[PDB]
């Protein structure tokens, strides 16, 4: 039995702790916004987040692989807890003003290489 | 010799022994020791058994409670009788460099058209009509009535076995199938029931695939033998694909048309229980409510059964009750043969299929044919869509499962294609005193346009013409013998026919025959003998095939016999008939694998393993090429076995075809030369 941190009652079996190894039950499942599902791709943009960050740091961080709602043109994208990202941005950069520092660092040094 | 492995001597009939084979031995000692599966990837063809062999034996003689049963599932018979007369070779050795016999029993198991000694059965080419002629020739009744000696023409191999062959063991002295029909024949006894009472007095065994995977045979073959036992599955590189086939079922016209016809015969018969008698009549015409209904694809595993119990109102439950009706509303009604009576088989096996496996199948309705697409022909097939419920009875079943094969490159994808545990993730890449292939990847031709066989540039006359041109000069370099293979014979008589059409394909005529192998199994044989002797002689040929063919594994090309091999671009399976994007689509939300990536492994093992086949024996060597660009890229030259990987030097990787054929008459020429054992 796993108990949830949200609503304290105690579950076997839940799609978040299936699919990202989370104790929360799916009553408590807030997908919509706390919950939200992000590419590995736009997490990578906005945390500044590494491959290795994302599967060599302890713990490793689960994702799934889900058709894309477009076209089957190239689908199968894979998609990540917003929390577990975050937290794991947060364990890199140690703060979230570092990761701001970081972005701004990086978007002036690409304009000074483009210029 | 006497190979001392780390707690243990193992002898081989052999004195010199590879690092290959020593590092193999070593990787085995470590997984048995381990009590665990694994998986084991090898590139020599022979050499492996005989390694395997003295290790089993070796580990036998040093723990014979830890090991008793040694199961060595091949894939077709010429493996099982090569491997019984390297079995042969290694005991005959170990009794000359011993003295002394040992109490080991050796037999091969087959079909009962392989193991039969009556000549009124041999000459008839109907392999599910013998086991229903054998069945009626001895039975249960045959045996009741026997008692009274009823003058009837019966089989009586089995009426001096049971009083005969039920009491002499076979303790020592390993048998052939052939040795098993001369012993039967010689003591008036059936070589099938004499293996089915040796098994349980027996050291080690070998027979086919499918008296494991099938579930209908596997328990009969193999119930209570041993829990403690080791199987291997040498040359499984497709085990996913045969494991999906076992529980892959096919319904047609003829099919009903057969259970309709015979269901009249079979009433005639009963009114000469009651349960099942009125329970198939009315299942006949549920199934043709689709051959009514014109529409593309059905799917509704859950609901097949459900909206079964709505037309005609049947509760799931007898459904289950049909496997155990065939021993025993079948056998009071004595059919006197299984003739006219498969297809009504198949039915109780595919109602009983749907109402207990349902979880990871999909059933797919589609009246598409080739070249007559709609005219009539409604196809119900429950295509499997999991490949680990044909590998979970035997995972539970035993405790050292080792999958082995000449292409296992990705080790990461088969512990997930199908529920495993490995331990082991070995690879071994061979060594001789010079490197025995020259794998290379041709992009763009002699043009600098890529001849990728890509789907939107099948009809284009640029890529068609280097394909032509590009094996023009092939021809010229690399004698006696190469091997295309094509992604389809849809894209291969287009690809012919554009070469016919320009004055190019005469030239390749001039310097190699050219044979096409067709789906006809009479006429690729005959196109395979006189390509033998064509390759035997000076005059040289080409072989045209597919990659997704018979004859891409059917066959093995030694040594002098295809020098060289070519890929006529990536081989990928046709996304068609709605049956690969289901199994797609089960394994993204099931097992999280990429769609891309599954298409890639699946014509990469397709295209590793038919070019894998040139390489026989270390003195062996040929020549490997793969006219498509995408080749070159990382995502696919990964996808290749490591022993292919090292030889593929990145100076040749998008080299064009005049390149192509420098490295090729380089290479060629300096293999040519007599070198040291
Ligand atoms: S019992 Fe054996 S010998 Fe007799 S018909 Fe059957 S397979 Fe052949
Ligand atoms: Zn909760």
């Amino acid at each position: 039995y796993v108990i949830c941190e949200e609503c304290g009652k105690e579950f076997m079996d839940s799609y978040l702790m299936n699919h990202f190894d989370l104790p929360t039950c799916d009553n408590c499942r807030d997908a919509d916004d706390k919950h939200k599902l992000i590419t590995k791709t736009e997490a990578k943009q906005e945390y500044l987040l590494k491959d290795c960050d994302l599967e060599k740091r302890e713990p490793p961080l689960k994702f799934i692989v889900k058709k894309n709602p477009h076209h089957s043109q190239w689908g199968d994208m894979k998609l990540y807890l917003k929390l577990q990202i975050v937290k794991r941005s947060l364990e890199v950069w140690g703060s979230q003003e570092a990761l701001e520092e970081a972005k701004e660092v990086r978007q002036e040094n690409r304009e000074k290489m483009k210029q | 010799m006497k190979l001392n492995v780390d707690g243990l001597l193992v002898y081989f009939p052999y004195d010199y022994i590879y690092p290959e084979q020593f590092s193999y031995m070593r990787e085995l000692k470590r997984t048995l020791d381990a009590k665990g599966h694994g998986v084991l990837e090898m590139p020599s063809g022979t050499g492996k058994t005989v390694s395997l062999l003295a290790l089993i034996m070796a580990y036998q003689r040093a723990y014979p409670l830890e090991v008793t049963k040694l199961i060595y599932c091949s894939r077709t018979v010429p493996e099982i009788e090569k491997v019984i007369e390297e079995l042969r070779k290694l005991l005959n050795f170990y009794e000359k460099q011993e003295g002394e016999k040992l109490p080991f029993l050796g037999l091969a198991l087959s079909s009962r058209k392989n193991l039969c000694i009556h000549p009124e059965v041999t000459p008839l080419r109907f392999g599910k009509d013998v086991d229903g002629k054998c069945h009626s020739l001895t039975a249960s009744y045959v045996r009741a009535q026997y008692q009274h000696d009823t003058s009837l023409p019966h089989c009586r191999f089995y009426e001096e076995f049971d009083a005969h062959g039920r009491e002499v063991p076979l303790p020592a002295g390993i048998y052939n199938l052939d040795d098993l029909k001369a012993l039967g024949r010689r003591q008036g006894w059936c070589p099938y029931f004499l293996a089915r009472y040796s098994i349980l007095h027996a050291n080690v065994v070998v027979y086919s695939y499918h008296y494991l995977l099938d579930p209908k045979i596997a328990d009969l073959v193999s119930k209570e033998l041993a829990r403690k036992a080791v199987v291997v599955f040498d040359e499984a590189h497709n085990i996913d694909n045969v494991c999906i086939d076992s529980m892959s079922v096919n319904l047609t016209r003829r099919t009903l048309d057969r259970c309709q016809g015979n269901l009249e015969t079979l009433q005639k018969t009963v009114l000469r229980a009651e349960h099942f008698l009125g329970f198939l009549r009315r299942l006949l015409e549920y199934v043709k409510w689709r051959l009514r209904v014109q529409h593309v694809v059905q799917e509704s595993p859950p609901a097949f059964l459900s909206g079964l119990a709505q037309r005609v109102c049947i509760q799931r439950k007898p459904l289950r009750f049909c496997a155990e009706r065939l021993r025993s509303l079948l056998h009071t009604l004595e059919i006197t043969d299984l003739a006219d009576f498969s297809p009504l088989t198949l039915l109780a096996n595919f109602a009983t299929l749907v109402s207990t496996y349902a979880k990871g199948f999909t059933i797919i309705i589609e009246p598409f044919d080739d070249r007559t697409p709609t005219i009539a022909n409604p196809i119900l097939h429950f295509s499997c869509m999991d490949a680990s419920l044909a590998i979970k009875p035997v995972f539970e079943r035993f405790q050292s499962v080792i999958i082995t094969s000449g292409t296992l490159s990705p080790l990461d994808i088969y512990p997930k294609i199908l529920d495993f545990h490995p331990v082991t993730m070995a690879t071994f890449t061979m060594t001789l005193a010079r490197v025995c292939l020259c794998p290379m990847i041709i992009g763009r031709g002699n043009d600098q346009v890529a001849i990728s066989s890509k789907f939107e540039t099948r009809e284009d006359i640029a890529v068609i013409r280097n394909y032509g041109n590009l094996l023009l000069e092939m021809s010229a370099v690399v004698p006696d013998g190469i091997v295309a293979f094509f992604t389809s014979y849809q894209y291969m008589e287009s690809t012919v026919a554009s070469w016919y059409e320009q004055g190019i394909l005469e030239n390749i005529q001039r310097n190699k025959l050219l044979f096409i192998e067709t789906q006809d199994g009479a006429e690729t044989s005959v196109a395979l003998e006189k390509y033998q002797e064509a390759c035997e002689n000076g005059r040289g040929a080409i072989l045209l095939s597919v990659a997704r063919g018979k004859v891409s594994e059917g066959i093995d090309f030694v040594h002098h016999y295809g020098r060289a091999v070519i890929m006529f671009g990536v081989p990928y399976v046709y996304t068609q008939s709605r049956i690969l994007k289901a199994r797609l689509e089960y394994l993204r939300d099931q097992f999280q694998i990429r769609e891309n990536d599954f298409l890639t492994f699946d014509a990469m093992r397709h295209a590793a393993q038919c070019v894998g086949r040139a390489i026989r024996g270390k003195t062996d060597y040929g020549l490997m090429v793969f006219a498509d660009k995408r080749f070159a890229r990382g995502d696919k030259r990964g996808k290749l076995p490591r022993w292919i990987q090292e030889h593929l030097t990145d100076a040749n990787l998008n080299l064009t075809v005049d390149e192509g054929v420098q490295v090729a008459k380089y290479f060629l020429r300096q293999m040519a030369q007599p070198f040291h054992r």
